[PDB]
């Protein structure tokens, strides 16, 4: 039967079939690795009473990959809570030796951000199924929240914190908890309990030897973090937001929030996809008064950069616009370089906010609901390059910031 | 409402010729089956006056499959099955009667590593001294039918017995094993020990 | 498999040597006590061993009861029965797992064990006549049971 | 001007991240030896008999992937995974010698397939597994099962049958009488038939393919399961783990007397946690703990999110060795033949209330709980390599 | 109540003697033998006023002896012709059944 | 975007349901 | 675990909606509901 | 932003690991040159330290040392008698080993078969698709 | 703790682990690519006549990677319209230096196919959000549509157009848009508007120059199309179809198509994953009178082929068969040489016309609603292996067909 | 996908529906 | 064995050359006489011959009935039938090899 497939064939199989050498899909071609353990060591966390707590990573292995902060709280209301663990935690600075190295600033935003463009349909379901409660349960139901942070080592093992290296100077990260009877909604005058709990990697002695006495350079991404006041207006107002930021990135994320909960459209809900609710008409980005391109709709960037840059479009009143052709993966493939040009730029250009009941008369494309009013800031996310050079012990950045 | 299934861990050593187990009713000696109302089973059978809580003591063995608490077994060494899963029937008349050649009555189950278990030269043997572990998995008959009602006990399938099997509460697995005594100039002992 | 259906199988090389086979099967009396014979022995009525498509010899239903009557002795003759029928007064509609020991020259003895490991190029099995009447099973007498 | 000024915007932040020879836009290929694949009916020895089983017969060079067709028919029941639920035991042996063995079929096969099946082929599961709740009662459909047997995760260790000239490959595997199924739709024997895809290789490859001596470094399936009494209490249980080989992952659950529930919600996919029978764990390595004690929600979501992506059901709870377990190539794997003592040990929740939504704290679960669950069950899937030697293929350890 | 059939198969063997064995068993043989090709298709049968034409498309290989082909009606195991109220040509052919 | 509801044909639920507030043409059973 | 549990908000129907069970709510609708 | 004029000077301020060289730094304002680097040293001693432990490939070594030392040899010998009599003999043998020293390597049972005929390559064939015979596909237009 | 199972190990795990050598999971090394841009420039079209459209792509950068493809348009009725954006098109045949090398015929039937066989839950529903407007909003709104051109280039940067490399003639894509009228049923004689944007890339001068001069020959995809007319009756049918293909494929796919909107089944609705709703009984793809495989169900095509070879399954009426094990990613893993096998016919025996609904009457397996009767054809597409060759500033295929 | 929307045994919504038609028993307000 | 179930057969080499080929089913009809036509002939619609693991030929319900009907003649194209057919106006329960 299929034998005939192998027997039909000509010169035009030359350009798909390979040669006698061992490059065929199967005779596999086996990959081996090092043998090696892992453990998660529980931390101490010192008391932490609406401020900043330090979690202190000790020499209890070789490289740590991800810190997993969990914390545990009642429901306090009949209202659905929205990431409770993710709006509990309000920011997380790492630093290495002292020095800041990566910083997570207004914690619930970019973590949702992070959510929705990173994570696909069964690790975002599953990272809300331990991030979140929303079946009609009791009020004063307790829950433990199993939340990872996602620093910039986490993503790919071998990224992962170089410690067995750093015989000098410890790693920590302060996280800050504001207060839990803000913006949750579900507050019962209960002091949630927070653990974390971090994973180790333990290596042979011929790796764990040739690793902890080589000099070392890890290309990692850093989180720069921008917001100003945006308000919208019930005509098509325009904003020329200066953009503060350095070093080469991949791609940049604004949002649109009523920061009062975790809602980036006017409809009051989270997860909304459509545009009748999100204010950005269309955008560009502008360097020292040069347009990098022609002004695209406030749609595009939310449906149209991300399939290109990850395969996955986020919700209305996020958008991104990348510059390299790869924003999850390791490698970096095309970059801006945002410490040489001077003066980067954002104009937004709103839709008016002159609608109501959007569902029955909603104007065709240039409004959206007046609601928009309560809007009150924009937030500005993007993931830049540095490099964490390690060498005699001591770790840091090569571009300081 | 269920057959039970049960890891009974071992903790034997040394090559073996076989192990054999049964499930007793410790307040009766010998009593390895249920008990019921059937001819010579149980204390005042087959009239008014009788009883499934005592036996009929002198006729405390019997060969009926029916009174039988074991469904089937299997015995895992080291994780991994040693032989396929057999019924409990196999174990009691199967085993012994191409190892042995005689009748052993119902609730006296054997299995053999060897060929003929009951001679004295070594016929085959299993090294307990080298597995690591061993289990007998057995699994138990479901114990629904009333031991009153010999309707029932005496017709029903292979798979349920009379509820009076619950009060075989002790197992008692044996190995038959192997060892050397050695005597030199008036002392001896074993060459093995574990 | 069923009463009148010839079957066959075909020993996979599991391991070197083959000595006991003992075939099983499961079975529903129809009748009260004392209505069975043998029951399992008449329902597995011929046996033919091929190795390699060559016939060694044939064993038959009558026969089997022959030997068992003839051979087989004291305990374990009893046991056998035990093996092949109902022996405790047994009544309509009780359900026993049977057995029902072949006896080929391997299958007594492990001195006459078979070959396998040697015969890689001959293939052994078993064919099977099952009966199409058992007494106290499917007829009584020429009576079928429903 | 926007890629002329991206380009214009450089320095050494730029040099230490890009630049260099490397281009993606090289427009460059990779090239395979050619082969064809077809799909090959065999019949199934003992369906109606007693234990059936399939010979592979020589349709090809190599074994790639084994499907069974299932047909039949809806009958009000409401069954899920009915094709898994007809099938309670599938084992694949080399010359008689058993190498993957499954016991608690249709549960290994629900779990190892929601754990590791992104939502594209575990939607597609369901879909050639269940029935369309849409169609009319008696209605007949086929049912295309996917046999989780260890060649074929990955195209590259397909069975090297051309290798394995003496002793053939035999598939021995077990079916529950239809009428088992709690949800059951019919007294329809089923029709059941198997495919078997070959692959034809180039006459190259099959010389050097015999000729020398192949090493595939393969998963094994295994199994344990201990009944339990369900306690009201919180008490814990100790798990021995009887195992040998090296293993990746291994996964354990409370099951009950039905097909796919885990949990005690009485719902059928169930997210939901609060149903779930485990309040913690902890394993332990020659008598010493490897972890501090992890509530049930880490194992049951945590540990997979790391290292599968995808989460189970509520009650299935997984722990892992390596750093990504749905590789073909190990990536770090606990010796069991090494360790000399392993366990695990569960502390289960305590019973509360009925009305699931009802329960308030991590330790409470249903007091339903009693009644339906009957055991701990435990899968450990381990590395081994099966060697194929002048026409003989053996598992090395 | 219908039954399943049973069956098996009846293979008539040929034993050789000696010598000949060793010839055919050690020579090279070829056969000249013979196949069978077939895929089916579905015709264009008119009722009234039209003769339809129809051109199927042939996919045969190697040196063929002969073409042969009929017409069935799918639910009817033979059924060449059609069926007409005539002797053998249909049920109760003949009478007002 | 996954859950949130787009139905393009009839739903069906076999079990009790609820909701806030409907809006569509009647045609029910008891009421 | 994706669409067995229940919903958050906002059910849009272009067809029918059938039930066997029982439905939990109440509001204008259809010509019923309204006397 | 560096003009590489304070390329020592923030390596210092900034406590940035080892020295500059190796690295590359911006220079000046303009045209960024961004090859330029600074050497880097090869007199560049590692750290000395005693952070090695056994690697691993010996200690599987000794652990199969190990398993064929007692797979002859007994665990622990009951050595009462040592001065009784001339009884060198009777002191009983413990073998029971803890699992770790255990073999798990399983029968050869690839290499005791000794098949009497070797293999032969299972080449199978449909025949040669003379159909397509003098018909090649490489001829080009000209 | 962990350290447990780094040292218990032995031969078993000596065999499967890797030794010391740099093929770890960890030891991170920095993977570089070339210094380049990607832009988005808007693309002015120049053809407007309610016809054939030809949209010159104007050699504005290097490498041309992407064509997005942007209209607007207003919902015309209450019903929600079936990728309204898709459907608008009726082919687009892409030429280069004036030879056609991608013909994407019956534009709304390739697209959907596209979208439910080859692509997952976050680009599927990306590509609704711009594609299928079907929220609940008012008649009348006028939505931006975003819609891709499934070009051979589009699935990988590393087949970009190389612009640069042709000198001498331009590449142009011919897009004929069907009237807004004809097919969609939710239209409000609007005329849509028509833009489209595409992307660049810019290389840095030592690739770009050396790229544009250094001859390179493109092993590319190629779609091929066939489409026939069939009907169905209240028998078993059978049919042969005659497959006019040329060049190595990988896959070959078929749909029954009521070819009134994009429904491929008896529901009525946009999409079905009963095969109960299907009309395919069995097929068998056949060569030279010699069959590959068996006549297997309607249902094993839809699910099991794509599942095996890549997860995801379409829609009912979409039957798919592999030639390959691989037919997503850039690697030629099995193909069937279409230029080499004379007679290639597929044939489909479909199921009888005799049920009035599914629901009721719905037989055992061979039969479906009589609403078959409604269906007008079978599409077949099928991606074949050519080569294109860019050689002094011009460009064309090597084989010719 | 969000074409099947067939559910056993099993709902509860929180905000409000929307529909053409409907069926089932009655406990409704008002 | 079944109605619409795939089987088949190694052939054992218990001979040198192989021949005739003779496959038995038993039937009992449920019909009476003349509702029969050629029951066993279409009992088996597919059969295959390998070699090898590749096909050699493939012949078909209609194949044999097409083949029959033109190539068989004689009485030994009445006996043929005799044994895939009822021919004596056999009733319900009859049952023949």
């Amino acid at each position: 039967g299929a034998l005939n497939q192998l027997v039909a064939v000509g010169k035009q199989d030359a350009f798909i079939t390979g040669d006698n050498l061992d490059n065929s899909v199967w005779r596999n071609v086996t990959k081996k690795v090092s043998n090696f353990a892992m453990e998660s060591i529980e931390n101490y966390i010192n008391v932490n009473p609406g401020s900043t707590t330090s979690i202190v990573v000790g020499r209890f292995g070789d490289l740590v990959r991800k810190v997993t902060l969990e914390i545990t709280m009642k429901k306090g209301s009949t209202t659905n809570p929205f990431y409770p663990s993710e709006q509990y935690v309000k920011y997380a600075h790492l630093s290495i030796g002292g020095q800041i190295v990566y910083r997570i600033d207004d914690f619930p935003t970019w973590t949702r951000v992070h959510e929705e463009l990173f994570m696909d349909p069964d690790t975002r379901a599953t990272n809300q199924r331990v991030n979140n409660f929303r079946p009609e349960d009791p009020v004063g139901a307790i829950r433990k929240f199993y939340l990872d942070i996602p620093l910039f080592f986490t993503d790919d093992a071998s990224k992962a914190l170089p410690l067995i290296a750093l015989q000098y100077h410890e790693v920590k990260l302060d996280v800050l908890f504001a207060s839990p009877g803000d913006i949750p909604g579900i507050d019962a005058s209960y002091t949630p309990t927070v653990e974390c709990y971090i994973d180790y990697v333990f290596l042979d002695t011929p790796e764990r030897e040739w690793f902890a006495r080589n000099t070392h350079m890890y290309v990692i991404e850093q989180l720069q973090h921008y917001n100003n006041v945006f308000s919208v207006a019930a005509v098509e107002q325009t904003k020329r937001l200066n953009l503060p930021f350095t070093m080469p990135t991949r791609y940049l994320i604004w949002l649109l929030k009523t920061g009062a909960d975790g809602v980036y459209t006017t409809s009051g809900y989270p997860f909304e996809n459509n545009d009748s609710y999100a204010a950005i008409k269309s955008a560009k980005l502008q360097f020292n008064g040069t347009d990098r391109f022609s002004e695209r709709p406030g749609y595009y960037f939310t449906t149209v950069q991300p399939q290109d840059a990850f395969g996955r479009s986020p919700s209305a009143g996020i958008y991104v616009y990348s510059f390299g052709l790869d924003v999850t993966g390791m490698t970096s493939k095309g970059a801006l370089n945002f410490s040489r040009m001077d003066n980067a730029t954002l104009s937004i250009t709103t839709k008016a906010a002159t609608a109501a009941t959007i569902s029955d008369v909603y104007n065709q494309s240039t409004t959206l609901a007046s609601a928009i009013t309560d809007f009150t800031s924009i937030a500005i996310y993007a993931k830049s390059f540095n490099v964490l050079k390690i060498d005699y012990g001591m770790g840091g950045m090569l571009f300081a910031n | 409402t269920t057959q039970a299934s049960q890891n009974i861990r071992l903790n034997f050593n040394h090559p073996t010729k076989y192990l054999a187990w049964n499930f007793n009713n410790p307040t009766n000696y010998g009593q390895y089956t249920a008990l019921a109302n059937i001819p010579g089973a149980c204390s005042g059978a087959g009239t008014a006056a009788a009883t499934v809580t005592t036996p009929d003591y002198g006729n405390t063995g019997t060969y009926n499959e029916q009174l039988a608490v074991l469904d089937s077994a299997k015995i895992q060494l080291n994780g991994q099955d040693r032989f396929a899963t057999r019924k409990g029937s196999y174990f009691n008349k199967v085993q012994p009667y191409q190892s042995i050649g005689g009748v052993t009555p119902a609730g006296v189950y054997l299995y053999s590593f060897a060929l003929k278990p009951a001679g004295r030269q070594p016929s085959g043997t299993c090294n307990f001294s080298r597995i690591d572990n061993a289990t007998l998995s057995l699994t138990y008959k479901t114990c629904s039918i009333d031991a009153t009602s010999p309707a029932a006990v005496l017709g029903n399938t292979e798979t349920v017995t009379a509820n009076t099997a619950t009060l075989l509460t002790a197992l008692n697995i044996y190995a038959k094993n192997y060892n050397v005594l050695r005597i030199m100039s008036g002392m001896g002992g074993l060459a093995y020990a574990n | 498999v069923g009463f009148g259906n010839k079957v066959s199988t075909q020993i996979s090389r599991n391991g070197d040597l083959i000595t006991d086979i003992v075939v099983e099967f499961v079975l529903t009396k129809g009748g009260n006590g004392g209505t069975t014979y043998y029951p399992a022995e008449e329902l597995l009525q011929d046996v033919e061993l091929e190795i390699g498509g060559q016939r060694i010899d044939k064993h038959y239903n009558d026969w089997f009861r022959t030997y068992d009557a003839l051979f087989r002795m004291n305990d374990d003759r009893y046991n056998y029965r035990r093996m092949t029928d109902w022996v405790n007064n047994e009544l309509v509609g009780a359900q026993k797992r049977f057995y029902v020991p072949l006896i080929f020259f391997f299958n007594q003895t492990p001195g006459l064990a078979l070959p396998l490991i040697a015969l890689q190029y001959h293939e052994v099995k078993l064919y099977f006549t099952l009966a199409s009447q058992v007494q106290g099973v499917n007829y009584n007498g020429s009576s079928a049971i429903a | 001007s926007g890629g002329v000024v991206q380009l214009i915007s450089y320095g050494a932040q730029d040099v230490y991240i890009s630049g260099g020879p490397k281009t993606i836009f090289k427009s460059y290929v990779k090239k395979v030896n050619n082969f064809a694949i077809d799909s090959v009916k065999i019949p199934i020895n003992g369906m109606g008999n007693g234990n059936p089983s399939v010979l592979i017969p020589r349709n090809g060079d190599l074994i790639k992937s084994i499907r069974l067709e299932i047909t039949l028919k809806k009958g009000t029941g409401q069954s899920f995974y009915p094709a898994e639920q007809l099938i309670s035991y599938l084992a694949l042996k080399i010359g008689g010698n058993i190498i993957q063995k499954i016991d608690d079929f249709s549960n290994f096969c629900r779990i190892r397939n929601e754990l590791f099946m992104d939502p594209d082929e575990r939607h597609t599961d369901y879909r050639v597994n269940n029935f369309s709740s849409s169609d009319v009662v008696g209605s007949v459909k086929y049912f295309f099962l996917d046999l989780p047997l260890f060649f074929s995760k990955d195209t590259s260790v397909a069975l090297p049958l051309i290798a394995l000239q003496y002793h053939d490959i035999e598939l021995d595997f077990r079916f529950n009488d239809v009428s088992t199924i709690q949800g059951v739709d019919a007294s329809y024997t089923p029709t059941i038939e198997m495919y078997i895809d070959y692959v034809y290789l180039e006459q190259q490859e099959r010389i050097k393919l015999v000729e020398k001596p192949l090493f595939y470094n393969i998963e094994q399936c295994n199994f344990y399961r201990k009944d339990i009494t369900f306690p009201a209490l919180s008490s814990t249980f100790k798990l021995d783990i009887p195992f040998n080989n090296p293993s990746r992952f291994l996964v354990w659950y409370f099951n009950t007397d039905s097909f796919g529930i885990y949990n005690t919600s009485g719902l059928y996919f169930n997210s939901n946690d609060a149903a779930a029978p485990l309040e913690s764990a902890v394993m332990l390595l020659n008598g010493t703990e490897r972890f501090k004690s992890r509530e049930g929600m880490y194992f049951n979501c945590v540990q997979p999110q790391q290292a599968l992506g995808r989460s189970p059901s509520s009650g299935i709870y997984m722990y892992a060795f390596g750093e990504d377990v749905a590789n073909a190539t190990s990536k770090g794997a606990l010796d069991m033949s090494r360790v000399n003592e392993l366990s695990l040990q569960l502390t289960t929740k305590n019973a509360t209330a009925a009305n699931v939504y009802t329960v308030y704290n991590p330790q409470e679960t249903l007091a339903s709980s009693t009644s339906t669950y009957k055991g701990i069950t435990l899968f450990s899937t381990n590395w081994n390599v099966l060697q194929v030697r002048s026409g003989l293929g053996a598992v090395m350890f | 109540g219908a039954a399943q059939p049973t069956m098996s198969v009846w293979v008539d063997y040929i034993f050789l003697d000696t010598q000949e064995r060793t010839r055919f068993a050690q020579l090279p043989h070829e056969y000249l033998i013979e196949q069978l090709q077939f895929t089916g298709s579905e015709t264009a049968t008119p009722s009234a006023t039209t003769q339809a034409s129809q051109n199927i498309r042939l996919n045969f290989n190697h040196p063929t002896k002969y073409l042969a082909w009929n017409f069935n009606n799918p639910t009817n195991y033979g059924q060449y012709t059609a069926l007409a109220n005539i002797p053998g040509a249909c049920s109760g052919a003949g009478t007002a059944a | 975007p996954l859950n949130d509801p787009i139905m393009i044909r009839t739903m069906i639920v076999y079990g009790n349901l609820s909701a806030t507030y409907f809006t569509g043409n009647g045609a029910a059973l008891t009421q | 675990p994706n669409w067995n549990p229940f919903f958050n908000r906002s059910i849009i129907v272009s067809g029918n909606l059938v039930v066997a069970g029982g439905v939990i709510e109440g509001n204008g609708g259809g010509l019923t509901n309204s006397a | 932003r560096l003009s590489a004029a304070y390329a020592i000077r923030a390596a210092r301020i900034s406590m940035i690991p080892g020295g500059v060289d190796g690295l590359v730094i911006n220079y000046a304002e303009g045209g960024e040159p961004a090859w330029v680097q600074y050497p880097l040293k090869k007199q560049k001693p590692l750290p000395n330290n005693l952070c090695y432990t056994p690697t691993l490939e010996d200690i599987a070594r000794k652990r199969e040392a190990v398993i064929a030392k007692y797979t002859k040899q007994p665990l622990e010998t009951g050595t009462t008698f040592t001065h009784v009599l001339n009884a060198s003999h009777l002191n009983e043998q413990y073998t029971r080993v803890k699992k770790s020293a255990l073999p798990d390597k399983e029968f050869p049972i690839i290499e005791t078969e000794k098949y009497p005929e070797p293999p032969i390559l299972w080449e199978t064939t449909i025949g040669a698709p003379s159909r397509l015979f003098d018909r090649s596909d490489g001829v080009k237009y000209v």
